[PDB]
RNA sequence: CGAUCCUUCCCAGUAAAACGCGGCGUGUUCGAAUUCUGAUCGCUUUUACGCGAGAAAGGGGGACCACCCUCUAAGCCUAAG
RNA sequence: GAAACAUCUAAGUAGCUAAAGGAAGGGAAAUCAACCGAGACCCCGUUAGUAGCGGCGAGCGAGAGCGGAUUUGGGAUUUGAAGAAAAAAAAAAAAAAUUUUUUUUAAAAAAUUUUUUUUUUUAAAAAAAAAAAAAAAAAAAAAAAAAAAAAAAAAAUUUUUU
């Protein structure tokens, strides 16, 4: 039942991260990249949506 | 373009001893760096420059003062 | 071309291939450099990734086009070094110049750029014996001394040299005798 | 340590061929100053004539080649 | 008032990352150096790693040199994190450094090793404790023995007294509590009883912990009046009373069958003085909701929150509510959604939907509608950290109430936010149709159908006839043909009375060609 | 045996600009951007590094500017076709 | 070839040289689109001899999308933050149709097996003292690879180990 939804380890791995910003967020006053990237964060989003 | 560098001993127009001063590439390169009398103004080195000089004018301020 | 894999067979051959765990074998195909270099006198030089350059020489009416090429800008230095205390004679770009300039030396040149960056096996070779001397000072301490031990050594530094200096002389005048 | 055996001698050295360098000793030139190993254990105090040392005023060499 | 500089350092440590231009920040800050600053550093430190880093940077950087209580606080936070291997090289490299070796760094490094479950290495430094050169006399052998009985040497706990007691060592009621513990857990009743005329003989007068552990060790032996037997003797030795005696005497009571007594002793608990405590509250209520006694629930319920008070473990909330809704007093659950809600706890949809299942199964449906709407305006099943999940019975019946018998919009808003978790229910769909069929707006129903259609959910016949009728009803013979189109591509084949009631409307509406349509697929 | 972390990397002479070529790269000169105990304002604490609030970095989208969209360069590894 | 020729073409072709592997290279966006969206890399088809470049001559000639083949991403990288002032609840009172206001507040979890010696008791099942193993979590190195018999060594041919 693992390989049902394989993408809630990345999803639960970067839930606290994805709030912050889309590809970036200010820290101790400098700009600072997201830790999951953006193309990847696309597939991530699809995979989420594609189960409603 | 003009180098930061960290005068060693007293230079008759540059300044003091222990003072960060503004230099030509080409004096510090060809002069001041094979004689010793500066070091570039890097933190290791002024770090090394500061603790040197407290450790001996320690000395000289225990002399001239009293 | 492949110049990682063909510096990688010499320091391979060098060392012993049972020496080195594939973790060591990964960490070390990131340090041997894979830079594009082919002229023969930058493999002798310092000249920090400037190479020579093949191109067309243009008229100015008829558009005529005729091989020419542009080389790095060499120059014979010699550079002061800290830890050696002495000159270091170099082919360095002046490009190289001032990054030595920005570095604060050929010494702190050769500690902050990394090994890939190094482009050459002598690059190699001096950056690792200018590590090993600063690791050597890494682990040494001065002590300095009050003003009247001051004056007392250099007394005693006297002594020594006009008792040596009166022994040379009788030594001298006695062989002689 | 591979970089070390790779490039070292076919089969502690602040002496000899280079001596101490001048740099340490750059804050206080006119200084006599004793150069010593740090110790894990606190080290003694007792110096000798021989292990004090002063670049007089003559040094405020010989040269390297890169290849 | 300014700033320290043990807190300044931990805010560098803590906002920045550990690089060499911060570490010249630190030595710049730093104006002298000393064991006092290297203490309140260490201890103020967030982070183990920020603690262990600076540790190594001060002694590798020739700054000073390390004494033994900085070793000492360095193991004990390395080995109660169990960074195991950490201590243990920490601690390796000390003879060398000068500063000699003390027993307190290796009684932690025991410790450390045997809250993991490596008690076989804890017993390897203690056999070679003496090896190394260093004395090994009461509170090593004290620390050996808490940690082997934790996991049960009984057997071997015997040989190490007999060489703890060979060696010219005086046992205390420390090392006999410890030992007995462990041997009553290991079911040694004569074992139990042979250490104990043991302490009888050497001659020191029983605590109150050593007259807790018999009386647990009768808890798990299952004897009850013994036990009360030994708590009578308790008073009769002249030893105050002890909460935690009190709290294994509730736990004995409601072990097998004597439920009420737990009641009957908290009525004498005013003689021990405190009453409010974490462990008695929590080991209290299962019993009694295993039983089926409420009154003597609900009141200490209302003592909860009372002097502020929480149980060991929480899942006693969800099984005093499922025994209280069963035993069926109603107006009391209000104060268990309140206590779940003030204490720390976030309310869950499952803890929603037990009493929301109550209200519905029992004629309570305005109340079951009040705990819907503060259950959807909270957002509870929303929520990513919740485990327990709403019921299917409990928005079963609440659906087919809601659609059957007044609005559609709320039941579909709350099974749309089931769909966003966890639920493709068919029976919920199939009222959510009629529902919306049956209210005026056949409009949801249709899109309902097609929410089903893009799922897989199943699709019955039954549902197509009240759309198409509703659609009749209002004067839209055009989207009724639509939706015969849709029942005819799924795969049903209605009846010639629908047949000749859609033909006739479509002909009366002047739509001769649809009409036509519908009587080609009827002839084929 | 022993619960296994103790460092290739400090990272700008980089992106861009002028002139010359060219397979978007390169020769000679030159050369940035937001934090290095983040700062600013407001609040009690009544004399915090607590609590809240606002604005803060670059590349591209056929010169250029504004708005909007999209991505995060200045050495990570990687099967099959 | 341009019906001559010089920019252009032939062509980054022929040729010379260097290095690496059974494949090499490229590779998971500082990428395309156009306010709607796609989602690493290489190969085959179409768009299309179209857009574009060009003594705007002769000639050179895409990208994106769409259809196939293979179908894959991993790492840094995640964090529990190990247990006077505000918010909230217990009891009393009042009012409205639940709501509003005031007053007092070590232990009660830590789970296991074998062998040897001497005992009690009805070979069954339990008392004491001795040796260990529930460590291969992580990897390397070494010796030895399943029942019964023949030979070598040790000990007293026999037994044990090989
Ligand atoms: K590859
Ligand atoms: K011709
Ligand atoms: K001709
Ligand atoms: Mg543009
Ligand atoms: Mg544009
Ligand atoms: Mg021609
Ligand atoms: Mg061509
Ligand atoms: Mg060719
Ligand atoms: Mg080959
Ligand atoms: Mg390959
Ligand atoms: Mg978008
Ligand atoms: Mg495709």
């Amino acid at each position: 039942t693992a390989v049902q939804h394989p993408w809630r380890a990345k999803l639960d791995k970067y839930r606290t991260e994805l709030t912050k910003g889309v590809w970036g967020y200010w820290e101790m006053g400098a700009w600072k990249p997201l830790g999951i990237s953006a193309r990847r964060r696309a597939m991530l989003r699809k995979e989420v949506l594609t189960a409603g | 373009r003009k180098l930061e560098v960290i005068l060693t001993t007293g230079i008759e127009k540059l300044g003091k001893g222990g003072e960060t001063v503004k230099v030509a590439p080409g004096y510090f390169r060809n002069h001041l760096m094979p004689k010793l009398l500066a070091v570039p103004n890097i933190d290791k080195y002024a770090h090394l420059i500061r603790e040197q000089r407290k450790m001996r004018n320690y000395e000289e301020v225990k002399e001239e003062v009293k | 071309a492949f110049r990682g894999k063909e510096m990688m067979k010499k320091l391979v051959k060098k060392v012993g291939a049972e020496n080195i765990t594939p973790e060591l074998k990964e960490k070390l195909k990131a340090c041997v450099p894979d830079t594009k270099v082919v002229m023969g006198r930058a493999k002798r030089g310092l000249y920090a990734g400037r190479h020579i350059q093949y191109g067309n020489r243009v008229s100015e009416d008829g558009g005529n086009k005729s091989r020419r090429c542009w080389k790095p800008n060499v120059q014979e230095k010699r550079l002061f070094s800290y830890i050696f205390d002495s000159h270091i004679k170099v082919k360095v770009t002046t490009h190289a110049l001032r990054c030595i300039d920005k570095a604060g030396g050929i010494d702190e040149y050769l500690l902050k750029t990394p090994y890939q960056k190094m482009d050459t096996e002598m690059g190699l070779y001096w950056k690792t014996k200018v590590e090993a001397r600063y690791a050597e000072l890494g682990q040494m301490e001065v002590a300095f001394f009050n003003p009247e031990d001051e004056a007392k050594l250099e007394q005693g530094f006297k002594d020594l040299n006009i008792a040596k200096k009166d022994a040379r002389r009788e030594a001298r005048r006695t062989f002689r005798k | 340590d591979v970089f070390f055996s790779a490039f070292s001698s076919p089969k502690l050295a602040f002496a000899s061929s280079f001596d101490f360098p001048r740099i340490p000793v750059a804050g206080v030139s006119t200084a006599f100053f004793a150069p010593r190993m740090r110790q894990k254990v606190r080290g003694k105090s007792t110096f000798s004539l021989y292990e004090v040392q002063k670049w007089r005023t003559h040094s405020i060499k010989a040269g390297l080649s890169w290849q | 008032n300014h700033e320290k500089l043990e807190d300044t350092i931990c805010r560098m440590m803590d906002n920045r990352a550990w690089t060499t231009r911060l570490q010249n920040s630190i030595r710049d800050l730093v104006p002298e150096w000393d064991h006092s600053l290297v203490y309140n550093v260490l201890h103020g430190a967030k982070k183990l790693e920020h603690a262990l880093q600076f540790f190594r940077w001060t002694e590798r950087s020739g700054l000073i040199r390390h004494d033994r209580d900085t070793h000492m606080k360095m193991i004990k936070m390395l080995g109660e994190v169990s960074k195991l291997n950490h201590a243990r090289c920490i601690l390796l490299d000390m003879p060398e450094k000068g500063v000699p070796w003390d027993e307190d760094m290796f009684v932690v490094l025991i410790e450390s090793y045997g809250k993991a479950g490596i008690v076989q290495e804890s017993v390897k430094i203690f056999q070679k404790m003496k090896d190394l050169g260093v004395e090994r006399t009461i509170k090593s052998y004290n620390s050996l023995f808490k940690v082997i009985l934790r996991r049960g040497r009984y057997m071997m706990a015997k040989r190490y007294f007999n060489k703890m007691v060979s060696e010219g060592v005086e046992p205390t009621r420390h090392t006999y509590n410890l030992m007995l513990w462990g041997f009553f857990l290991s079911l040694r009743l004569e074992t139990a009883l042979r250490f104990f005329e043991d302490m009888k003989t050497r001659g020191i007068s029983p605590d109150d912990a050593t007259f807790n552990t018999m009386i647990n060790g009768f808890c798990r032996f299952k004897k009850m009046d013994e036990a009360e037997k030994l708590f009578v003797e308790m008073k009769g030795n002249k030893i105050g009373p002890s909460v935690v005696s009190y709290t294994t005497m509730i736990k004995g009571y409601l072990a097998v069958d004597r439920v009420d007594d737990g009641l009957r002793i908290f009525e004498e608990m005013r003689s021990s003085g405190i009453e409010p405590n974490a462990t008695t509250y929590s080991t209290l209520l299962p019993g009694l909701c295993d039983a089926g006694k409420m009154v003597e629930a609900k009141n200490i319920l209302k003592n909860m929150m009372a002097k502020h008070i929480a149980p060991k473990d929480n899942s006693i909330f969800l099984k005093l509510l499922v025994s209280q809704s069963k035993a069926g007093d109603m107006a009391a659950a209000t104060e268990v959604l309140k206590a779940m809600a003030t204490l720390n706890v976030p309310a869950e949809a499952g803890h929603y939907g037990v009493l929301i299942e109550n209200q519905c199964k029992a004629s309570a449906y305005n109340r079951a509608i009040k705990l819907l709407d503060t259950l959807i305006e909270k957002e509870i099943i929303l929520r990513h950290q919740d485990t327990l999940e709403m019921e299917p019975s409990a928005y079963n019946p609440i659906i087919e109430y809601l659609c059957n018998n007044g609005q559609t919009a709320k039941a579909e808003v709350l099974f749309r936010q089931l769909m966003k978790r966890g639920v493709q229910d068919q029976d919920a769909l199939n009222n959510l149709i009629r529902g919306h069929a049956k209210e005026g707006n056949p409009d949801s129903s249709y899109e309902i159908l097609k929410i089903m259609s893009r799922r897989g959910v199943p699709r019955e016949s039954n549902a197509y006839e009240l759309l198409i009728k509703s659609y009749m009803s209002k004067g839209e013979p055009g989207d009724a043909k639509t939706a015969l189109d849709s029942m005819v591509e799924d795969g049903h084949v209605p009846d010639s009375s629908l047949f000749r009631s859609v033909i006739e409307s479509l002909f009366e509406d002047g739509r001769v060609q649809t009409a036509s349509r519908v009587m080609m697929i009827m002839i084929d």
